[PDB]
């Protein structure tokens, strides 16, 4: 059981930093350029219809 | 003819205009500054100013040609250098000493200071013509003349006389035709628009090879004559020097370049080292510049010539393959012509479509797209001829959903990929499966393939290999690599040596040389050989550091192979190359026991 | 290309749920820590 | 519309009266006759364009493009093979059997006419040399026995010369050496005694004899090298006992 | 009919409002050259007609405009199969004219036909993977789904390299009870990749039964919309006057996209959101009109419309209004087309909610859409197990998840994987479908009937 | 005239149109101050004119307006060192004289100076890895790349000033055959930022080798936009008069484009993406158009911007459009500043497309370009080896990882470190990078040719 646990404990802190490490950028950086695109790209019409 | 009303901005309004066409060149003011017609309301039109001006008064006089912008057509533009609106810059370099655009210039539509070497064909007095065939030729190269002499589209009658052999210019008059009473003579150069498309014969399907000269180009999916390719990317890929070597490396009877707005070091760089390179296809004294046209356009230049560059381009390719040659177009890039469009429609006032963006770039790419390709040669000759666009698209703020990368990768049927992690370790342009994609590999490694290569085995498993390269390198960096097998590691290397054989293009030593699909199919079935021979040795029983260390010289000797000149002891196979298979089957063989 | 419309409220689950398991991780990895330390000392004992 | 197929139509007229004046394309000249008929008599473009367009003349531009093409193709290929005289019957079968293929210019036969069009275009312009005196007897005997056994053919001394002719076009000016001996490889591979001889001219090939002599000429150091190699000079042919004789020699 | 000015491809006239709406007319240039327009809008005191060929060479006083006094309208016959013909007066594409017997409107003004008869006939093109997956009748609107990197023309010749000879499987599988009409209608597509098509039908033998019509992509967007119209007007009129099955193919929808976006640029309407006009609904349901069942069962028509994503997303104007209109939709694979597999497609958002009615008896088993339920959700299974799988490893993936993870890979590279003239019945695209379902055992499925399942696994 | 409203910077007023376009026109106010304008738009009954100085406080009735009738030009002298002046075309603080004896036109085309062919220099700043990991020479343009949080005003003032005291050593070492001069315009930047830069400037250097271009945030931005123009007819008319190297610095290009891009809603055009005008790249390009060899072949002019990320994004047109107009890229990273490296400049994502025309052949040695890509391939997969080593550590790490890891570590903690004065060289830096990239092993070594590799092995 003590050679099971030391043997999991290393894949476990793997996956534990690279969950954490891998995870958040890419959504945060799409999703933040998603959101600026649309909020420009949505600004565009109405600003084209009011003029 | 008309009177400026009012200036504001780059578009003057000229009122008293009731001749003057849509898109027609005219001058406005005393400066002689090029201009057209976007748009016209009632006696007012408005024309829009696309050089630069600052002293442009209100009630000068408009003078209009009588016609739309366009190139002219004849013998002379090889060796030279122009601009968009069919201005020699050279004229401009030697008498206004400036080797830009000045503020307002005037001169002529080609040099007409050289005279030529006319030279007549296979007519005679009394034969039948049409527009399109070939009335004569004119020598301009060593190896064979390449402005040949033809009459201008939607012409035909009869040659009541033909003017004999000798040396003469471009604005005297050696040909007349005959058709319904005294029609018109004819001269040397013929003048056509850049808003119309020429005529051709007949279409033609696209499935010739195209030598592009690059290994990486032709070893992952390689053009054909006449069709359509686009690669995008930031700033970085390399476009000139594809530009360059795809230009100087290629095999095409005529090179056209056209540019569409670059930072000016680029078009000099490309312009002095296109005839100080010799040209691997059996020829010399400028072999570069003299098959070539180069079209000067800088980022400060004029909108006219920039928007109308790619119609100038595509009008003298289309005269250079009605003409009976095969001409490759060269442009880069579409860019900024789609930015002086969305710029002209954001100064006009028109509604856009998307970040300014107008709705007309699809079409104004459709036209350019479909006005190129490869088809029967127009005139009573029936010549073949081939017309291959090759554009790179850049975004606008440095996303790919625009509408120019959009729509110009969803209009065209070839995409080249670019990574701008591969760009990095200086192997750009990179990619071999998961940016890129071609609809004629399949034609073309069957045609290609029939006789000489045995490319499609070692491309099929060179682009699974290379596509399952990505899910080992995510694997191997998301769980690790005690997960994965030596047969991913072996993928994994042989992934990353044909990736860097294969899209590195900046050597050490040297710049890289032209390189046939013979020569980098030795190293496409050495990398598979090596592949497979290291993929099956693990089976029996080998360790992967003595597999690798057991490979040696053969990854620096891959390396180097490119740096060499082709044609050292065979054309389709190299000695270099047959020595990989003997030592990795001795590797292979001294590895399992 | 890539798409820009429906993006967001698909990364954010995505990215909740990483932010959730990254704290079931830790403290997994932290239990298992404390009982690899246990198991370390009863081991030797 | 109808001013392409005037103008095809005239030029597959004035093509098929410089293709052959002598009246002996009996075969491909009866499928033209609808083309020469309004030929050869004079008529304007008004005449053309209105016989065309009323349904009594041929129409069809896409068929006249390929069958100009193919007329265009075997003049190109009758007038490539000059000065060598090719048969009629040789024209007319090789005119009818690259007609009856699905396409023309995908097989070999194009690019033979073009290989040869490109070696002879090659030394059309150039000075006179021993690659291109080699070169260029090699495409006058590629030119003769193309002439003599048609492209219908698939020979290996065909395939030869025009692949030892492409390789020669490859090299360089600093390749001398590689092609003297890719001539004396290619002279030393034939079957027969000469390979020059009842093709070209003895001119040429005391030119190239002249050529060999004095290129091997310099390399002897000694009076009997020099006498015995200067011995095989007073000949007017290139045969494959001269270079084996200079090879002994030096 | 003097033009007061010009601003893009609209054209402003000063005279009475003496025609209608739709009137076509002629506008003479000094260059000698006539062109034809329709008026796209009438005012009073005004009138504004859009070139359909060209739009350089017009003048303000020196040229003039004259109104042909008939409204826009293509001549169909018996005759148009069989030849390449135009509707836009040009000489390149085997004549300008078509010499019809009949002259009809292309907005379908004496009849229409159409959304009053339901499917009876189930139709197949020869795909395993389309027609298991999703179930087409005849007169259903099942639209392909394309994306901005992938070959869309490739797939688009390969359904019209298709067409042709799926009609003789059609006859022996009891489908089709009539003659069978192909209808190609190109605008706003190169002519390169329509050369390739054209090549394609000939080559394959079916362009006797075929008919082309070829649309350039320099001219106004006003003809590319307007030609299918009169390609769906020519094949509503062969399928209800000769009583045979038309099955059109519209392609592409990006092209008439783009030619609404670029239209309505001196007119009193505005563009929308994202440079789309709001009212793209009722042109993209104008062309789809024409399409469905006939009036006293005579015939069907079947139209089948290639839209390709140039932004990749699912909520665009073009798939999503197109997507209102028609009856599910079939999303393509970009990752599938690299791997070298065609024609590529996901059955993860694919679903057709008509599949059952439209089936009938004779031609299909009852039991397609069940074993089609439990593929999409073992394919979700497999993508869902392969993502979650990916990030943390073999460690949250069960034993249904390797499976539907296997079965993934091996139903991707198995039914998916086809050539690009080959045909196949419904029972060997069934039996192809229940012996790759057979990779997962029966204690794990629930999306069909344990009476069907036990007979059939 | 009379100014008929005022409507943010652009005054509209109402005129006649006998004015030309660009010509200069002066305010009169009631308050004692006279406000420079220029007219950009003219018209029958109104015009629109753009005041460069003051925003705000300008009646209708209470004000008049002048025509000078002359064009819009700056006049340039060869006595711009040791003078100190803002740029609004005159000096607004009453400092030195802005006369001159030569005028140069600022529409973008005066003379038409550009170099018309490749150059061939090397370029010494004091950098090792901007000048070898960036290959810069003479009339190259490298802007450089800062964030809000990292200094990249102290980044550039430390780099100016290393660039100030390198070209005299490469001067003395036979790099460049004329005088050097230096071209300092702010724009939208604070008092104590440009006296830190005046400091620094007067410290390392002196104050008579540079030009004096302030500009004030409480001005408009018309007036801030105008500097660029002076700074650039003076610099090429004091590199094309004196056949002497002209180095500009550029500060700050958010906000150039924050006064183009400001001014985009209050007038009648339509913006483009992110609200920025539609002209921001020929107004980015009128400037970046300016650069290169001068004519004689013994002049140059050097452009190296400082440009601000505003939102700290790569889909800012600003950074994507100057990056892209520009012939180099230098990026800057904020976690190599924070761990402790000065000055931290990332050569991972810094790319240039004229690496060949920049490496110098006559100067230096020609393994600096294979050497540089080398380093770069090396230090890209030593980066990777990084996060690798993030992302693992020491569970999949292999021999090659440990190795680029330590290459890494070395050449990121050996080359990337330097102080704020010293100066390096290119021969320094080719013997430097060799002992680092000496670490590495043959086999992994295969890039670069066996004869350059086995002298340095």
């Amino acid at each position: 059981a003590f050679i099971i646990l030391d043997e999991v404990i290393k894949v476990t802190n793997r996956r534990v930093n690279a969950i954490e490490h891998v995870i958040i950028p890419r959504t945060e950086n799409t999703i933040a350029y998603i959101n600026s695109e649309l909020d420009e790209l949505d600004r565009e019409e109405f600003y084209r219809l009011k003029k | 003819y008309g009177a400026i009303y009012s200036v504001s901005g780059p578009v003057v309004i000229a009122e008293n205009m009731i001749g003057c066409a849509m898109y027609e060149l005219v001058k406005v003011g005393h400066d002689n500054l090029v201009g057209e017609v976007i748009r016209i309301d009632g006696d007012k039109a408005t024309i829009q100013v696309y050089e630069e001006t600052a002293g442009l008064t209100v009630g000068d006089p408009v003078l209009r040609t009588g016609k739309p912008l366009s190139v002219e057509l004849g013998p002379g533009l090889m060796e030279t250098i122009y601009d968009g609106i069919q201005r020699p810059l050279k004229a401009i370099k030697e008498e206004s000493q400036s080797i830009y655009i000045p503020r307002g210039i005037d001169t002529p539509a080609l040099d007409r200071t050289i005279k030529w070497q006319f030279t007549p064909g296979k007519f005679q007095v009394g034969d039948h013509i049409s527009g399109g065939d070939i009335y004569g030729s004119v020598f301009e190269n060593s190896l064979i003349s390449s402005h040949k002499i033809l009459l201008p589209p939607r012409s035909r009658g009869t040659i009541t006389w033909i003017a004999p052999a000798g040396e003469y210019t471009l604005d005297e008059k050696i040909l007349e035709v005959e058709f319904d009473g005294k029609k018109s003579d004819f001269t040397l150069y013929h003048t056509w628009p850049v808003r119309v498309p020429r005529p051709v014969t007949e279409k033609l399907s696209a499935d010739y090879p195209l030598l592009t000269g690059q290994r990486v180009l032709d070893a992952l999916f390689p053009c054909v004559q006449g069709g359509t390719t686009c690669i995008p990317g930031a700033f970085g890929c390399g476009k000139t020097v594809i530009s360059q070597s795809l230009s100087k490396y290629s095999n095409s009877d005529a090179i056209i370049y056209v540019g569409c707005g670059e930072r000016g070091n680029e078009m000099a760089e490309v312009l002095m080292e296109f005839p100080e390179l010799y040209t691997e296809m059996s020829g010399t004294k400028e072999p570069i510049m003299k098959r070539t046209t180069l079209v000067a356009n800088t980022s400060n230049m004029p909108v006219a010539a920039r928007e109308a560059s790619i119609y100038t381009g595509i009008t003298l390719a289309e005269y250079f393959r009605d003409q009976g040659k095969n001409v490759s177009m060269i442009a880069d890039s579409s860019s900024r012509w789609a930015e002086a469009l969305r710029e002209i429609s954001g100064r006009l006032g028109e509604m856009p479509a998307d970040q300014g963006f107008p709705a007309y770039l699809g079409a104004k790419l459709a036209s350019f797209y479909e006005r190129a390709g490869k088809a029967v040669a127009l005139g009573s000759p029936d010549r073949t001829g081939s017309v291959s666009i090759v554009a790179a698209v850049s975004p606008a703020g440095g996303d790919f959903s625009d509408p120019v990368t959009t729509a110009t990768l969803g209009i065209t049927q070839v995409f080249w990929g670019l990574d701008k992690k591969l760009a990095q370790r200086k192997h750009f342009p990179s990619i071999n499966t998961s940016v890129s994609y071609s609809k004629y590999t399949n034609v073309l490694n069957k045609f290609y393939d029939s006789n000489y290569p045995e490319f499609p085995v070692l491309r099929d498993r060179m682009k699974e290999i290379l596509s399952n390269a990505e899910e080992l390198e995510q694997v191997v960096q998301l769980v690790g690599k005690s997960a994965l097998s030596d047969s991913d590691k072996i993928t994994l290397d042989v992934a990353t040596l044909i990736k860097e054989d294969f899209l590195q293009q900046n050597g050490y030593s040297t710049y890289d040389a032209f390189c046939p699909i013979w020569k980098t199919f030795d190293m496409m079935r050495a990398f598979i050989s090596y592949h497979d021979e290291a993929q099956k040795a693990v089976a029996n029983g080998a360790n992967w550091s003595k597999l690798a260390d057991s490979t040696g010289d053969v990854k620096h000797a891959v390396s180097s192979s490119k740096f060499f000149e082709p044609s050292r002891g065979e054309k389709e196979v190299h000695g270099e190359f047959e020595k990989l298979l003997s030592t990795m089957q001795e590797r292979f063989a001294e590895s399992t026991d | 290309v890539f798409p820009t419309r429906m993006t967001l409220g698909l990364m954010k689950t995505k990215l909740k749920g990483a932010n959730q398991g990254y704290s079931l991780l830790k403290r997994k990895s932290e239990a298992l820590t404390k009982r690899f330390r246990d198991i370390t000392k009863r081991i030797d004992d | 519309y109808h001013s392409q197929v005037v103008g095809k139509i005239g030029y597959i007229a004035r093509c098929m009266q410089t293709i052959d004046p002598e009246n002996n394309l009996k075969k491909i000249r009866e499928d033209y006759q609808d083309v020469l008929i309004w030929a050869e008599k004079n008529y304007r473009f008004e005449e053309i364009l209105e016989a065309s367009k009323s349904g009594k003349c041929p129409n069809d531009l896409d068929a006249l493009s390929r069958r100009s093409l193919i007329l265009l193709e075997l003049l190109r290929l009758v007038s490539s093979i000059s000065p060598f005289k090719m048969k009629l019957d040789l024209i007319e079968s090789q005119y009818e059997k690259m007609k009856q293929h699905v396409n023309l210019w995908k097989s070999d036969y194009h690019v033979k006419l073009n290989q040869l069009n490109q070696l002879t275009d090659y030394l059309k312009n150039a000075a006179p040399t021993p690659k291109n005196n080699f070169l260029r007897a090699m495409t006058s005997v590629l030119q003769m026995q193309i002439a003599q056994y048609g492209i219908t053919e698939d020979n290996e001394g065909i395939n030869q010369l025009f692949k030892l002719g492409l390789h020669l076009l490859a090299m360089a000016n600093e390749k001398i050496d590689e092609q003297y001996h890719l001539f004396k490889g290619y002279v030393k591979d034939q079957p027969e005694e000469s390979p020059f001889e009842g093709i070209l001219p003895a001119e040429d090939q005391k030119i190239l004899v002249k050529t060999m002599i004095d290129y091997a000429m310099p390399k002897l150091s000694s009076k009997v090298l020099q006498d015995k190699l200067s011995a095989l000079s007073s000949s007017d042919v290139l045969t494959k006992t001269l270079l084996d004789s200079i090879d002994r020699i030096v | 009919n003097t033009v007061s000015g010009v601003n893009g491809p609209l054209v402003i006239l000063e005279k009475v409002k003496f025609p209608r709406y739709n009137e076509i007319v002629n506008l003479t240039l000094p260059d000698g050259t006539v062109r034809q327009g329709q008026v796209l809008e009438i005012r009073g005191d005004r009138a504004i007609v859009q070139v359909f060929e060209g739009t350089s060479g017009i003048d303000v006083k020196k040229t003039t405009v004259e109104f042909t006094g008939e409204s826009l309208r293509i001549p169909v016959s018996e005759d148009m199969l069989g030849r390449i013909f135009d509707g836009s007066g040009r000489p390149i594409d085997n004549g300008p004219k078509v010499f019809a017997e009949d002259y009809l409107d292309i907005n379908g003004s004496p009849i229409n036909p159409y959304a009053r008869i339901y499917p009876e006939e189930m139709i197949s093109t020869g795909v395993s993977a389309i027609d298991t997956m999703n179930s087409i009748a005849r007169g259903q609107k099942i639209p392909i789904f394309s994306a901005s990197g992938l070959p869309h023309n490739e797939i688009a010749a390969q359904i019209c390299r298709q067409a042709g000879l799926v009609r003789p499987t059609k006859d022996v599988h009891d489908g089709h009870e009539e003659n069978f009409s192909i209808v190609f209608a190109a605008m706003g597509v190169n002519l390169e990749t329509a050369r390739f098509f054209k090549q394609d039908f000939e080559e394959n033998g079916s362009l006797e039964r075929t008919s082309l019509f070829l649309n350039l992509a320099n001219d106004p967007t006003i003809e590319r919309i307007i030609t299918p119209r009169l390609a769906l007007t020519t094949a509503e009129y062969l399928a209800y006057q000769t009583e045979r099955h038309v099955l059109t193919i519209l392609t592409d929808m990006s092209s008439y996209a783009d030619a609404l976006r670029e239209v309505s640029a001196a007119r009193e309407e505005v563009p929308g959101r994202r440079g789309y006009p709001g009212y793209m609904y009722t042109d993209l349901s104008t062309i789809y009109e024409r399409a469905g069942r006939v009036e006293g069962r005579n015939g069907s028509i079947t139209q089948i419309p290639i839209l390709t994503m140039p932004n990749d997303d699912i909520t665009h104007p073009i798939p999503d209004l197109t997507g209102y209109i028609t009856e599910g939709q079939i999303f393509v694979d970009r990752q599938l087309h690299n791997k070298g597999i065609y024609p590529p497609i996901n059955v993860l958002p694919s679903l057709s909610r008509l599949m059952k009615s439209a089936i009938g008896e004779g031609m299909t088993r009852k039991d397609h859409g069940d074993v089609s339920n439990q593929l999409y959700a073992k394919y979700a299974i497999g993508k869902d197990a392969a993502a979650m799988k990916a990030v943390v490893g073999e460690e949250a993936l069960s034993i249904e998840d390797k499976l539907s993870l296997e079965f993934l890979e091996k139903f991707e590279k198995t039914f998916i994987t086809q050539g690009a003239y080959e045909d196949r019945t419904v029972f060997e695209s069934l039996d192809q479908a229940w012996s790759l379902l057979r990779i997962y055992p029966k204690e794990m499925l629930n999306r069909i009937s344990p009476k069907i399942l036990d007979e059939f696994y």
